[PDB]
């Protein structure tokens, strides 16, 4: 338990998460 | 009669809207953004550091130079001239609604703008409420206002206490914003906020190299990639980023021996990779490869190797290049090349920072350099200087003041130098676009007193001012008083003139 | 501009690679004379007036009524004995850092980049036989100036991931060995014999 | 390290970097807003690079209460008197 | 006497303007008095009997809802018209045509948008006929601000239903190229 | 290096091409032993090179013994010769004695 430890994680993810879900936009169904 | 048909199929393939993932994922690569830029924030909170004041006590001052440059910026925006883009623009922002995507309405059989037109849906939703020429053009007044906030106030401090102390610095650069902002950046084309968007990331930049901090440099990230998608000379935002990218590197191989490589890593990417959920919002990949296929088989191509052809339009006396079209760069180059020059011999000039000043000429060059390998090749692209142009006419008002140049015949060459500038830009028309050229006083022919040019009695006192230059060489004279009253601030009063 | 016009003659690549080396030269040991008080080996005194004079005739080239492309030409005595103290002042400068080399071999790189995307056509009977007097220079289907200018983006990419590397390793020198006492100055020998030979 | 004529000369070879002011103009006299035209966001450059060359960690509720150069060197001499475990003497004196 | 104002280019059709200005309050009575005095062919005269045209305001005769053709150059002197939308590939048929002075509507707004490389006078032309009419600058005479042209349709026709559906592609799916040129 | 200059210079002045001039001056010169001066013979309503003529009044002597073009360009070879002899021999050995 940390306020350090736990911004290390959100920071590693939710970051590269955010930009494997950015390089897929080009590349999904459209109406 | 029974049997008869004709069957069309018509090619609508640019009207297309997401679906219920396209959606789901460009509402989560914004969302996983922002949270990790805070978590990279409360990693960069560590120090110790907080925030004590909103408003820097370098900002809270008033000069008679801000007053000025409101004021002529706030009377040329609605007695002022135009572009010749604007129509284009607002044609093409007016059925964007009814459309349902930002098609270029008179050209390439109505294929969109790719990638790079995520600024002119701001102006789709702007044209809602009214199209009138004094509403249209507010983000044209922001964009100045924001920019004359930043270069006076966090660009020229950061320069040294030579250049925020000296009053003919602030009076250059004001006087020197003015005259690259009249006749490029007023109309509707977005060269206005290019010119921000590089400025505001080198303001970042320099921020993190103070605090010696990385979350002022993702957000430098995130404007240079809003910036590069607005046009593609956007380049300058990058050029921006590769000038101080080496004092970033210098925090980010620093930080790491507390939370390690990837919790800096990771948000820098997030950062920076975040413009395609704005840039593929309605379009998509193949829609653009079709757009571009479609502009560089039939419109202007204009390869890297013909980038002379920028220049060559600005030569000739026309409406292209006029006598307030070459203000931008000419005020621009003749600051820059022999304050480079003198950054190179002198190394300690007592009163100007030597990272600062190098990352504004590195920015300069670089973008000077790299408006090649553009689609197009216009004089509209000058507009971009109008913010890095303004700091470095006030660090070459610096450069080349009689404290800083000691020798009498420097500062009378750099004087011939300027007069044979202004000989150049007096050298042809006065025409405007379309109907701001209804009126002007010289609209159809070169400026001339009576019989004689005024580029004439411009380059006659240039001419002058060199044989004086060339006397004060050979007889080894340094010490002259007569151009120590001459050769005082002399870019000031040169911007003053064309501004006027 | 009439020097570097697109499907001119001109303006030939030849003519092109005359004057982008003339300029190369003038400015670079112009900068090392500013930036480095003096080259080594070759005095300063006249060394400045030798960049003195070109740099007053290119002024003074203003002046002229008609200003075609091969009045260049007034430059060819100068730019043989500038080109040959380039070439030595650049070996020393190179020598001394990994970065200032690659800088020196991109910049000659992109100068053959721009020469190569012109024509190689002389004039009316001249261009009987010529190789490539009616077209650019393509190698099998490829233009030559786009391999260049790969190779330059190359060059410059190695340039940069060394100038951002300088606060890491230190600054390390070459060891002045004979693979690079005569590494550091071929340069603009290559170039200008290939110019020569082609 | 608690030569005045040391940490003048340390401190002077960081503001002509951070600032560009010769490091012949930093006297023991002089006011860090006044005589030198250093603002707040320069103090905190400087209070950033000298934890960076050498290992001093400058609080900000201090940094603030540092008008004059006599101040920074009396500040540092105190902060040096009163820890005499100061390991941050490796390889930068 | 009075001398005219004369716009447009001058080896054929123009209007010659005459303001009422300079003529005095007595003047009850106009006469034409034309002269050549030259014995070359190539240069001549021709005239039409004098009228007092019965103006009307731009934003008055073409409305704030009718379809016009603006050129690219033409869109901040012109907020109030409408332009020529369009909606799933089928534009509008337009009613006017608004275009910059002489010199530029030749050079600049003909081949950027000409009908060979995507532009909007590819359908006017194949669609419509375009019959020039007569504008003049209030008080400015003798400036060209332009021109100001009528579309007639070839034949009466009326717009279609245009049968509508939607499919979901894929990102990466594309029905073919467009045809470009020959 | 003199005798691969000199060799690439005289297999150059044989097999090479002429610049854009070379028949401009060629007839400006063999017209102006009679017309009594230095015409301008292609423009200009007859002006002569008023200033510029002394080469002209050279070449004009020059294209008296033959007109053949491997003999007129004879003083724009031997100028190359005595350029790069200059270059090698008085220019290089002065900026230093190492370079
Ligand atoms: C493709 C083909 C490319 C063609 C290449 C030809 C250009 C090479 C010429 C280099 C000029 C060197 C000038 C000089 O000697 O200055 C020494 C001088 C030394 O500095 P210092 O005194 O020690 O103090 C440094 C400060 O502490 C702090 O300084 P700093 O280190 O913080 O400065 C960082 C910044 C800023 O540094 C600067 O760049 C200074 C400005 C450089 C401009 C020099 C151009 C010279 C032009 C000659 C004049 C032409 C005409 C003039 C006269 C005409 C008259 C009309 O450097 C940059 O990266 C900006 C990029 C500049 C690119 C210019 C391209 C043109 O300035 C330098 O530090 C030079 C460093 C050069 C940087 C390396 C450049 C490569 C790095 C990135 C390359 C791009 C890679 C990424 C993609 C690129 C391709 C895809
Ligand atoms: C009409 C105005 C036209 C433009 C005005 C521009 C004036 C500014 C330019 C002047 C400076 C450039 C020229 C010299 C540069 C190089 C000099 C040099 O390296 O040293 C040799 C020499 C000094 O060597 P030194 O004293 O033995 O050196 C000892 C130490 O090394 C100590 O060395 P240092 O540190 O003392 O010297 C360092 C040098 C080094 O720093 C540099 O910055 C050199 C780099 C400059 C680059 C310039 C390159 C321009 C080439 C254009 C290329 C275009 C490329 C772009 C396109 C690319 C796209 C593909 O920095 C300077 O010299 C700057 C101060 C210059 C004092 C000049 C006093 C006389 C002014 C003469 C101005 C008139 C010249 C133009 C005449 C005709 C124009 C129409 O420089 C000179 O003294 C030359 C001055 C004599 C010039 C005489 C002409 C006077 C004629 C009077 C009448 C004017 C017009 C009349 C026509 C009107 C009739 C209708
Ligand atoms: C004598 C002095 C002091 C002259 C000062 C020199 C300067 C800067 C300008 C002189 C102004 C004058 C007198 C110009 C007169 C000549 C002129 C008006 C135009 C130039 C005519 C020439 C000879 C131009 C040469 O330029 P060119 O293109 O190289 O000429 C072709 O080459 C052949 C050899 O020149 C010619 O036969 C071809 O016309
Ligand atoms: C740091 C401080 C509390 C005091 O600094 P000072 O010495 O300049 O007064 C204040 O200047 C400050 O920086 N406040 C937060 C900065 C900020 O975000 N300003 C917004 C204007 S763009
Ligand atoms: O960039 C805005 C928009 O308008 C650009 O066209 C360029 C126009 O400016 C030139 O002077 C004119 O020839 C041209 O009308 C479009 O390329 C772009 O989509
Ligand atoms: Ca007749």
């Amino acid at each position: 338990g940390k306020d350090v430890r736990i911004a290390r994680w959100v920071a590693t993810i939710a970051g590269l998460l955010g930009f494997v879900l950015s390089v897929s936009i080009p590349l999904l169904p459209v109406t | 009669p029974q049997g008869l048909s004709v069957s069309a199929e018509i090619d609508t393939r640019f009207t297309t809207h997401p679906t219920a993932l396209k959606l789901a994922a460009m509402l989560l690569a914004i969302v996983s953004t922002v949270i990790a830029l805070l978590a990279l924030w409360r990693l960069d909170r560590l120090d110790g550091r907080r925030m004590h004041r909103l408003i820097p006590t370098r900002w809270r001052t008033v000069t008679a130079v801000d007053g000025v440059v409101v004021g002529g910026m706030a009377i040329w925006y609605v007695i002022g001239a135009n572009s010749s883009d604007d129509g284009y623009i607002l044609q093409m922002a007016r059925t964007a609604e009814h459309a349902g995507y930002m098609a270029n309405y008179f050209r390439w059989f109505g294929s969109p703008e790719d990638p790079f037109g995520w600024y002119y849906n701001v102006l789709a939703l702007m044209t809602k409420v009214s199209d009138a020429s004094i509403w249209i053009r507010l983000p044209d007044l922001i964009c100045a206002l924001i920019c004359w906030l930043l270069l006076s106030r966090e660009v020229l401090p950061r320069l040294g206490p030579a250049v925020a102390g000296s009053r003919a610095a602030m009076w250059a650069a004001g006087l020197v914003l003015l005259g690259a902002w009249m006749p490029f950046n007023n109309g509707l084309r977005p060269e206005g906020q290019i010119a921000t968007g590089a400025l505001i990331t080198y303001v970042l930049i320099e921020r993190a190299v103070t605090s010696g901090r990385l979350t002022p440099a993702a957000l430098a990230i995130t404007t240079a990639a809003f910036t590069l998608g607005i046009q593609p000379t956007g380049l300058i935002a990058v050029a921006a980023l590769l000038a101080g990218g080496r004092p970033i590197l210098r925090i980010v191989m620093r930080r790491r021996r507390l939370v390690g490589t990837w919790p800096l890593i990771a948000p820098l990417l997030a950062a920076g990779t975040v413009i395609l959920a704005v840039v593929f919002a309605d379009q998509t990949i193949a829609t653009v490869l079709e757009a571009t296929r479609i502009r560089t088989a039939i419109g202007p191509s204009q390869e890297w190797w013909t980038e002379n052809l920028r220049y060559y339009y600005l030569i000739l006396p026309t409406t292209d290049g006029a006598i307030s079209r070459r203000v931008a760069f000419v005020f621009t180059a003749m600051c820059l090349f022999p304050s480079l020059f003198m950054m190179l011999r002198r190394k300690h000039i007592a009163g100007v920072a030597r990272g600062p000043a190098w990352r504004l000429m590195g920015i300069i060059f670089a973008t000077m350099f790299f408006l090649m390998f553009t689609p197009t090749k216009w004089i509209h692209h000058f507009g971009l200087f109008a913010a890095v142009g303004g700091a470095m006419a006030a660090l070459a008002t610096v450069l080349v003041s009689p404290t800083v140049l000691r020798s009498a015949r420097n500062r009378m060459a750099f004087l011939s130098l300027v007069l044979f500038v202004l000989a150049f830009c007096f050298a042809s028309t006065n025409g405007w676009w379309y109907v701001s050229n209804f009126g002007a006083p010289f609209n159809n022919s070169v400026p001339k007193v009576g019989g004689v040019q005024i580029s004439a009695i411009f380059f006659a006192l240039s001419a002058i001012a060199a044989l004086w230059a060339f006397w004060l060489h050979l007889t080894r004279r340094t010490e002259s008083r007569v151009v120590d009253r001459l050769t005082a601030a002399p870019i000031p009063v040169a911007a003053g003139f064309m501004v006027v | 501009y009439f020097l570097t016009v697109e499907d001119s003659v001109d303006g030939s690549l030849t003519r092109r690679f005359a004057v982008l080396v003339l300029l190369l030269c003038l400015f670079g040991l112009i900068m090392v004379l500013l930036r480095r008080g003096r080259v080594p080996g070759a005095v300063s005194g006249p060394l400045w007036r030798l960049c003195g004079s070109t740099a007053i005739g290119l002024l003074l080239l203003i002046l002229t009524p008609t200003k075609w492309a091969i009045q260049f030409g007034a430059f060819a005595g100068l730019a043989g004995a500038l080109g040959g103290v380039t070439a030595f002042a650049f070996a020393r400068v190179g020598l001394h850092s990994r970065r200032n080399l690659a800088l020196y071999v991109t910049a000659l790189l992109f100068i053959l980049a721009w020469a190569t995307s012109g024509l190689n056509g002389w004039f009316y009977v001249g261009n009987y036989g010529v190789p490539w007097f009616d077209k650019q220079p393509v190698i099998a289907h490829y233009p030559v100036t786009t391999i260049f200018l790969v190779l330059a983006i190359v060059g410059g990419l190695l340039a940069g991931w060394l100038h951002f590397r300088m606060d890491y390793a230190g600054h390390t020198e070459v060891a002045d060995t004979g693979r690079n006492r005569a590494l550091a100055s071929t340069p603009l020998l290559i170039v200008a014999t290939i110019m020569v030979v082609l | 390290a608690a030569t005045q004529e040391e940490i003048i000369a340390g401190l002077a070879e960081i503001i002509e970097e951070v600032t560009g002011i010769e490091p012949s103009e930093v006297t023991p006299e002089k006011s860090f807003v006044d005589d030198l035209d250093i603002d707040s966001l320069s103090m905190v450059e400087i209070a950033v690079q000298t934890e960076d060359k050498y290992g001093v960690k400058i609080p900000d509720e201090d940094l603030a209460g540092l008008r004059t150069v006599g101040d920074v060197v009396a500040y540092i001499q105190k902060l040096e008197e009163e820890n005499p475990e100061a390991a941050a003497a490796l390889r930068e004196k | 006497r009075v001398t005219p104002y004369d716009v447009g280019p001058t080896p054929s059709w123009r209007n010659l303007r005459y303001p009422r200005s300079e003529i005095p309050d007595d003047a009850v009575a106009v006469r034409v008095v034309a002269e050549d005095l030259s014995l070359s062919q190539g240069d001549w005269i021709a005239v039409t009997p004098p009228r007092v045209p019965e103006l009307q305001s731009v934003q008055e005769y073409v409305g704030s809802d009718q379809p016009v053709l603006m050129d690219w150059a033409v869109g901040l002197a012109f907020p109030c018209q409408q332009p020529m939308l369009h909606a799933n590939g089928v534009t509008e048929v337009p009613k006017f045509r608004i275009s910059p002075d002489y010199y530029a509507k030749l050079q600049s707004t003909d081949t950027w948008q000409d009908g060979i490389n995507g532009g909007l006078l590819g359908i006017t032309d194949l669609l419509l006929r375009a019959s020039v009419m007569s504008t003049y600058l209030s008080q400015d005479w003798g400036q060209d601000w332009g021109s100001l042209r009528k579309f007639d349709t070839v034949v009466e026709a009326t717009p279609a239903e245009l049968d509508f559906g939607s499919q979901t592609h894929s990102g990466l799916y594309s029905p073919g190229p467009l045809r470009i040129r020959p | 290096t003199d005798t691969g200059v000199i060799g690439g210079l005289l297999i150059w002045h044989i097999v090479g091409a002429p610049t854009s001039d070379d028949g401009y001056n060629m007839t400006i010169a063999r017209v102006a032993s009679e017309a009594g001066y230095t015409t301008n013979y292609y423009r200009y309503f007859g002006a002569s090179e008023a200033p510029f003529d002394w080469y002209q009044s050279v070449l004009s002597h020059l294209a008296s013994i033959s007109t053949a073009g491997v003999w007129m360009r004879l003083p724009a070879t031997a100028a190359a010769i005595a350029t790069w002899l200059i270059i090698s021999r008085c220019v290089l050995p002065r900026i230093g004695r190492r370079v």
